[PDB]
Parts: C-alpha cells; structure tokens; sequence
C-alpha cells in the first residue's frame, strides 16, 4: 500500500494507491562426486575375499 | 544414461507448447553432462555458421536424442554413450524420406527448407535426419549444382529415392549459403589434378610401377593427361612442400562429407517403412 | 562500435546498475596473450565502460 | 563511509524465526562478509566488536504437503503454502468482523531452538550486523576461489 | 546418479534449491575496497590485422605477399603457420614471461 | 609508464599491422550504403571531365560559354569548404561532414 | 676500507639507451633464469639464447 | 508472457508483513505481475 | 561381457626386477598392439622386438605401416603377474569408458578423434626399456587427427625428396619439430603406389570440366578476402593457370544423360577424400570428458568413447 499526503489546489487530487506483485522463483542445484575403485567394487561386493 | 537440459522460467503458452511439438527430435550438445543450459543446444551456440561450418560443428558436439520433455528441464539421451545402455529411442522424421527398417541414419543442416522461442529469444535449429545413401548424394548434387552455377541443366534438380520424387529447388539463399564448400571442392580437385600432372612427367620412373602406371594410363590416363597438356603447357616449382598442404587439406574434406550414420533402425512389431513425421524405433548398440 | 547491441540494451538505470557490477568479461586473464573468451567458462567482471 | 554500506538498503520482510541475536538478546540487524585483509585493519581501528558469541536458531523450516493440500496438489494442479490455515481463517472471517492489522500467520509459529555460536558483532551505526569472513571455515585448501 | 569408468563406478550426487529475492528494493551492496596486482601489464603490443581474414587482398600477389612478409614476419603476433581456412590461427607462443 | 615502471614508448611505427593491412582501401560497402537513397545533383564542376575539344585556342572560350550558368548555379564545393576552421568543419554547420 | 669489489666490463653498442639501466636490470641483455620460463623443455634455453 | 494476476483469497491471510516502504513502481523489473490501484478497483471483487 | 570386455592379457614373465616391475604401473593407459586377438599373449609378443622383420629394423614411416596390421588396444589395468588390455576393434568397455595417456605434447579437445603415431618427435622417442628382460616397448604417441594428418604427409613428402626445410610444425603456437631420421626404399614405395593408384583413380572425364575453372579463381581470390586466404601464399593452382589454357570440349558421349560433375565428385571423395586414412591408420578413438573440462592436458589421462 502507499500512504498519502493532502495538498491544497489547484493540485488535481491524488487518491491512495495499492500496489500488487508477484514473483517468481528461480532453480538450481549443487554437484559433488563419490568415486570409487575397481578393486573396491571387488572387496565390498566379496568377490575378491 | 540421460542428461537433463534446463528450460530458463518465463516460458510463454505457445513457447511451452513449441518444446512440446519437438519430442524426438534430435539435440547436440556439447559435453556430455548432467546439468545443462537451454542456451547451449541453440543455434546461438554455433557461432553464425553456413552449412560448412556447422558440418564441423556436428563433429565436435555430442549428439542425443530428446526423450520425454517435462515442463521444467529437457531430458536428453546421449548417442554416444546412454545408447549403449538405454537400447531403444524413438526418433521422429522430419525428411521428406520415409526411412525403412535397418537403415543407417545420418543428420544433415537443414539445407532445403526451426523453432524460435520468443520469450526466450533465441532459436533451436534442428538437423535432419536422413539415411547415408541419400545424405551422400543430396550434398553431392547441391554441391554439383554450385559448380553449374559457377560459370544449368534440365536433370539433377530431381531425385528419386523409394519410387518417390524429391525436389531440390522447391533458392538463391541456399546457394549461398552451401557456398564455401563450393570453393573447398574446387580447390581441392584443382589443386589435385595439377601435382599428378606435376610428378608423373617430373618421374615416370620404371621399376615396375610406372609399368602399373603406363598400362593403366595406355589411353585411359596418359591420354587423359596429354589431352590435359594439350589444353595446358608442359625456375624451380614448390613442389614437395605443396603435397603436405593438399594431403593435410585433402584428409580434412572427407571427414566434413563422410556423414557418418550414429542411428540403425531395427523395428519390431511395427512397419518396415517409417513414414515422414513418424517416429521411429532407433537403437545404436549391437 | 559495434551499433547491434547499444542498440539492444534496455534503458531502464535500475537494472543496468545491477548489472555492470556482476557483467561478464570479454577477454579472458587465463590465456597466454589476451582472447576473445573461450566458450566455456565465465568471468563476472565490472564494466564502468 | 561504512555507515554508507549500511544506510542505503532497504530492510526485507520480518520473518520473526531467525532471531540470530546477542548473548544480550539484541537482534542481529545484518551482515558484513569482507577478505581475511579488509577484516583486520576494520576491527584494528575503525570498528569495534560488541560481543563475541551469537545466538543462533538451530533448525531448518519444513513445508510437506501432508493433508487436504495434497488432494490440491494432485486433483486441483494447485498448491497453497499453508491451506490447513488460510483455508480455516476464509471461514471465521467469513462470519466475524473486520481488523486491518491482523495476525500474521507467519507470526504464529513457535521459536526454533537457538545455541550458542562465536561470531563477531560490529555496531556501525545504530545497527549490530555479523561481520564475517568464510575463507578459512569455507574454501581452505579447497581449489575453489574466493567470490 | 551411477555410472562408470574404466572400472571406476562414480557416483555424482544433486540436491536441486531455489531462491526468491523477497524483498522489494536494492537488498544488497558490493564495494570495491583494494586493488591487488593488475592482471594485464600495460603494455605496447600493437595489433595485426594480418592474423584476419575478410579483407578483399590487392590485386597484385607479388605485393600482397611483399606485403604479408614483409609485416608479419618477426612480429610478437602475427600468424606463425600461415592462416588455414578452417583450423584456429595461432599466436607464437612465447618461451617465457615476466 | 608500464606496469612494472618503466618507462615505455609507443609510435608512428607500430601502427603498421592495422593501416598496412590492404583492407583500409576496402570501400564499396561504404559507396554501395552511402548511395541507397538518391542524392542531388551539385554543379559538378570537379566532378566532371570532358573530351579534349578540337581547338586548341577556342577550347576555354567554349568552356566559359557554355559553363557560365553552371558556375553560377550553386557554390563549389571544394572551394567553399576552404574557409573552414577546424572547430567550423566539425560542427553541423557544414552538411558536408556525412 | 675493505676487500675490493672486482669491477667487470662487458662491451656494448653506443646506442643503447640508458633507460634499460634506470631500474634493476640484467647485464646479459637478456632476461635469464628458469623463474621466467615457462612449462616446455626447450624453454630456459630459448629464453636465453 | 504469462503473469497470472496474484490470488487475493489468499493474500487476505498474509504470512508475514514487508518491513521497508518505498514507492515500488519506480523499480518495477524485479516483479512479474505488478499492478496499481487508485483506491479501489472492480476487478478485485 | 564378452562383446562388451574382450580382455586381452599380456603375461608377465617369472624374473622381473623391481626398477622394471614398477616401470609398467607407470604405463597405466598407453597403447600395445595386439598381433592378433587371443585372450592370451606374452610381452615378446607385443614389445618392439616383436615388431622387428628379419634383421631388419623398421624406420618411423615403415613403423606405421605394421600398426595396421595389428590390433591397438589400451592398457586398461597392469596386474603383478599380467597386463590386462582392450582391443578397440571389437568394442571398448561395457559403457565405454576407456582411458588413455597422452604421452604427446599436445594437448587435447573434447570430441577430437584420436589417432595414434609412432614415436616420431624430438626428445620423445621414449622407449620403456626393460632391461632384466631384454624387452623395449615401443608405445606409440596419440595425437589429435589435424596433426596425424600432417606429419604423414610431412614424413611421405619428405622421402620423395630422397628419389632425386619440411621437419617444423605448428599446434597452438607450439613449435614442435620431427625427427629427421633415415628412410627405407622399401616402405616409401608403399606409400609412393598408394598416392598414385588412388590419385589418378580420382581423375574422370568431369574434371576437365573443373580445370576450366581454374582461372575463374584467381579472377575471385583477388576480390574475396576468403579465397585470397583459401589457396595459399604457396599454392600450384596460382601458377598452373597462367601457363594453362584449358578448353572444354562442346558435346561428350551421351552427354544428355550422365552427369559430368556428379560422377567427378564421388570419384574423387571414394579415392582422393579416403587417402589420409590410406596412408595413416584410421582414428578409432576419440575423446568424450563428462565434467572435468573441455580440454585434456598432456600426461592427463583422458576419458574415451568409441568414434565411427
């Protein structure tokens, strides 16, 4: 909203005034990588044991 | 393995639908990548290229076909890798060329006749998927057409392919625009034919191979090159270093116009004959 | 020079006076000499300019 | 020149869950975050520090759609934040009374636990404002660079 | 996500997030305070056009070539290998610098 | 002075890569836009050369006569412009600058 | 005083102007040293000679 | 463009207030749907 | 699997000291030629004495002439007792991620195709010698295909030179030159009957319609700045039209019904467009990083994807 101030003429006579918006929301992301190793893979899994 | 390609917000209603009319159409994109911007699949990305340049720029880019496309990101399949792990995509014609079954597919520019989002402002030129027996010929003839009008005649606008009629002209852009390999492929024949006619008569040298040469040059070649030096004439000439600059020139153009296929199409309970604006079953993985 | 983007931008002052503090950079600091910038990554640099 | 950093925004909405506040209990009106260099010669001379440890709220916010703001998500295509609470109050108001200022129900949740944490708090003006620099608890021996 | 290289079984790992500015008006102020080490010398490196391409030669091959030699030959810039058509033009590359 | 301080020089003498390069003769997208809407016709007194007339006395007195309202018509412009200070030459006074 | 500084001389053409000694310089002519090489084989030799 | 005007129901049951008051026409490109009202309008009923 | 991973394994012998047992972990993707594809080889069946013929030791142009002739498979992983490797010829991995090693000093791009050269440049011939075994491994340099291009028709040129300088190139301001090394008559006549078999099959009646042309270009490089950098400073066309007066003949043989220019094209393309890869090796290889950047430094080792 928006306050007002009276004035005296010979100002045309200002009303209040609303003001209404809308925004939007914008995406994003994060990345980070875990990788492994082959022999790894092996001994985890138990094939190698 | 498929990666996503995000729409930036701010889409209008005919814009939204416009990615949604392009399902299985095909995409190149530059590294294979999890997250991707909308800005780099567009043709903004390219630069601005006539068909020469962006036959160089499908060699470099990663090719992936568009699988379903949801409202907030474009999910894309890569042919290079997501296809030896997913088997089979659809893919959709946009040719005038009905693909039949176990064809290999290459993707040309859209030389005969392109979406542009507006509220993005910016616009997704798609190539055109086209079998190899045709892709090998549809350039050959547009650039056979450049050298006639590099002073026509009343056939090679016309070709017919599965007993149907294709029509090149359907101009004065398209001219102009497959222009710079017009001045490749004169160059590389002109400067071809000369160093032959440069090194045979500077050798001709016999042990056995100018006897391989002269045999199959009795009225085939030598005639060939006499009637050459007959429209022709017979200081030292550069001529060992002009072979590295052809050799390197040479090997450069039959990597631009291989067109080499990605896409083989093994259908199954469907038609052999995949009509245009269809789409097809597509694998690339035996 | 070049006339194709003076003539794009917009005149509205409260949005370029976010912009020229986060704008992007034409050169590159990364290269040997001094480059048009590669495609791949980007500077956030203040044009006053 | 500092009281020209602070002067010349305009304060946001007043979420009244963070609460990072002193060890006094005065809220924390703002943030500084400068170099590791900046941050010396300010605190050497031209700034002093009004208190050392920050309280701080703990937990995170949560919005699931558990409850007739699902039925929404899923058969409407919609999604209203709270629908379990402007839902309710389009019904009383329906019936009562009329008050401009009212009870804003963001107002309504209670406190998050707040802890105890080591910050440095700088007046600049009227203001108490986190004054900060990251290089070291973010980015050590990490190659990124420094925004 | 999954996936795999020469054995190595990587695993790459997303949270998607979204931001809204709520409030209304310049919320935030960067200042610029120092200056470290100025990136670029200053210094007098005069450019060629020689390394372009576009500009219709003269008519005469003996002075375009006169010409071409003439500038470009022993020049902190100017092309090494003679432009290609379609390759990238590259720039001497300095042995060291300061 | 240069990054470091020193003392650096920059001169005629390396403008070369930039004017030398063949393309400042380059013009016709010049002429070729600068005639796209039809422009008048001034006296083309310099503009015009003729084929030297027979005679060798009564050649000038023929140019005179024949020429003399087209001396008259408008003002030379290659001469006019002659009074122009430097300051007068840039300013829209003289329609000329384009 | 003290020991003697062994003065050298090393012959140079008349026109070098003396602004290449008005601030910390190489007697060589030519900057020296691996600090300025860059990453090559060849290069602190390039650099030299 | 598709700037869905604000939903006033809701609206009528605020989460939290703005806390600064500026005239907010005067940077309007942060925004999507912005509107202005002199005093009262019929469209909001 | 077994289209997928075809895994060749290279047995290590019995006595190996520990200066040369480490020396293969050091070789962890480079290339080895597999001379057929057995599931079982030995190193005396991959290392440079292998490539040798009787007595005869191969020169750099001869010594791409028998890569061709075997199988180039990466070192995927080098186990104690074997080296385990996989041939590209069938297919790469499961996924196909390879990795290779870029023993080259040049750098690479994503996407470039990936074709490897024996070692040819200056201070890089590097040969793994194993000296408790008597075994030099002679793993060949991986170069990106504009410069393979290149050095074979810079090493090509140069041995026609010796039937009667050419050793510097250029890469991204790199200076780098080549070996200039001794050259035998036996593996240049190869290439010498490659060049001219293919080259003069790529001449047909067309292209005397094409060599009219040829004045028509130096009536448009001196106008378009493209052409005038299109043909060259050092180019033969540019002297072969004004000692060449060609004329078209006006009717040909059933000259209504066969296109002149379209059947020069394709007989150009299948002989002439092909020879690059006639006289090299093809480039089976090329590289697809997923996050890390867009360019592989040399010694980086770097992610690979099967090329068409």
């Amino acid at each position: 909203h928006q306050p007002l101030i009276a004035r005296d003429g010979p100002h045309p006579v200002e009303q209040p005034v609303h003001n209404y918006m809308t925004k939007v929301i914008d995406r994003r992301a994060l990345n980070a990588a875990f990788s492994l190793a082959t022999e790894a893979i092996a001994l985890l899994t138990g094939e190698a044991l | 393995f498929e990666a996503d390609i995000a729409i930036p917000s701010g889409i209008s209603r005919p814009d939204a639908a416009a990615l949604q009319r392009c399902e299985g159409r095909v995409v190149f994109l530059p590294t294979i990548r999890r997250q991707l911007a909308l800005a780099d699949v567009a043709h903004e990305s390219f630069v601005s290229p006539d068909t020469l340049g962006l036959l160089l720029a499908y060699r470099r880019r990663f090719p992936a076909v568009i699988t379903r496309v949801l409202p907030t990101r474009i999910v894309a399949c890569p042919v290079d890798l997501g296809l030896t792990h997913a088997g089979t995509v659809n893919l959709r014609n946009t040719s005038p060329v009905d693909l039949c079954n176990g064809d290999p597919v290459s993707l040309v520019p859209p030389v005969f006749e392109d979406v542009r989002l507006e509220s993005l402002d910016l616009t997704l030129r798609f190539p055109v998927p086209l079998p190899t027996p045709l892709a090998r010929e549809i350039v050959a003839r547009l650039v056979a057409r450049g050298i006639r009008d590099l002073n026509e005649l009343p056939d090679l606008n016309v070709l017919y392919y599965n007993g149907a009629r294709l029509s090149l002209v359907a101009l004065a852009s398209v001219n102009t625009e497959l222009r710079s390999l017009v001045l490749n492929m004169v160059y590389s024949i002109t400067e071809g034919t000369t160093l032959i006619l440069t090194l045979i008569p500077r050798l001709l040298a016999l042990g056995y191979v100018n006897a391989l040469l002269q045999m199959q040059s009795v009225t085939r070649e030598a005639a060939q090159l006499i009637h050459p030096e007959a429209p022709m004439l017979m200081r030292r000439l550069p001529l060992y270093e002009a072979l590295v600059a052809w050799l390197a020139h040479a090997g450069q153009l039959g990597d631009i116009l291989a067109l080499a296929p990605a896409v083989r199409v093994c259908t199954f309970d469907g038609a052999a004959v995949v009509q245009s604006g269809d789409m097809a079953p597509v694998i690339r993985y035996p | 020079f070049t006339a194709a983007d003076i003539t794009a931008k917009h005149r509205c002052l409260e949005r370029l006076i976010v912009e020229t503090g986060s704008a992007v950079s034409t050169a590159t600091a990364a290269s040997d000499v001094q480059f048009k910038r590669p495609p791949g990554c980007r500077e956030l640099v203040e044009d006053p300019c | 020149w500092l009281v020209d950093l602070t002067t010349a925004t305009q304060p946001s909405v007043a979420v009244p869950r963070l609460t990072h506040a002193d060890t006094r209990g005065r809220p924390v009106d703002g943030v500084l975050v400068t170099t590791a260099a900046i941050k010396q010669r300010l605190l050497q001379s031209f700034l002093k520090v009004e208190d050392t440890e920050a309280d701080v709220p703990v937990t995170y916010g949560e919005m699931v759609l558990n409850g007739a703001n699902l039925v929404t998500a899923l058969v409407m295509g919609k999604a209203v934040r709270s629908l379990d609470d402007v839902g309710r109050h389009l019904l009383e108001m329906q019936e009562e009374q009329l008050e401009a200022n009212r009870e804003t129900l963001d107002e309504l949740e209670s406190a998050p636990q707040t802890t105890r944490v080591r910050a440095d708090l700088v007046a600049i003006g009227d203001r108490l404002v986190f004054l900060e620099a990251l290089e070291k608890r973010i980015y050590a021996a990490t190659n990124v660079p420094y925004p | 996500a999954r996936h795999e290289t020469g054995g190595g079984v990587n695993f790459t790992l997303t949270q998607p997030r979204g931001n809204v500015d709520l409030g209304v008006g310049y919320t935030a102020v960067a200042a610029t305070a120092t200056v470290r080490n100025p990136v670029t010398d200053m210094g007098n490196l005069p450019q060629n056009f020689y390394l372009g391409r576009g500009a219709p030669p003269l008519l005469d091959n003996a002075a375009a070539v006169y010409l071409r030699n003439a500038v470009v030959a022993g020049n902190r810039l100017g092309p090494a290998q003679p432009l290609p058509v379609f390759g990238c033009a590259q720039v001497p590359r300095r042995a060291g610098m300061d | 002075w240069g990054k470091d301080h020193q003392v650096l020089r920059l001169s005629m003498e390396n403008a070369v890569g930039t004017v030398c390069h063949p393309s400042l003769m380059n013009i016709d997208a010049a002429v070729g836009g600068v005639n796209h809407d039809p422009v008048e016709a001034a006296n083309p007194y310099g503009a015009y050369v003729a084929a030297p007339a027979g005679p060798g006395a009564d050649m000038q007195q023929r140019f005179l006569n024949a020429w003399r309202q087209r001396l008259a018509h408008g003002r030379v412009r290659w001469v006019a412009e002659c009074q122009m200070t430097a300051e007068q030459f840039m300013q829209p006074d003289n329609a000329n600058l384009a | 005083h003290g020991q003697d500084a062994v003065c050298e001389f090393i012959a140079t053409p008349v026109a070098t102007d003396i602004n290449y000694f008005r601030r910390p310089c190489n007697p060589r002519g030519r900057a020296a040293g691996g600090v300025y090489a860059g990453d090559k084989e060849g290069d602190v030799i390039a650099l030299m000679y | 463009r598709d700037p869905p005007g604000y939903r006033y129901a809701a609206a009528m049951v605020p989460t939290g207030s703005i806390l600064s008051t500026i005239e907010v026409a005067s940077h309007r490109r942060l925004f999507d749907f912005f509107a202005r009202v002199r005093s009262d309008e019929n469209s909001l009923y």
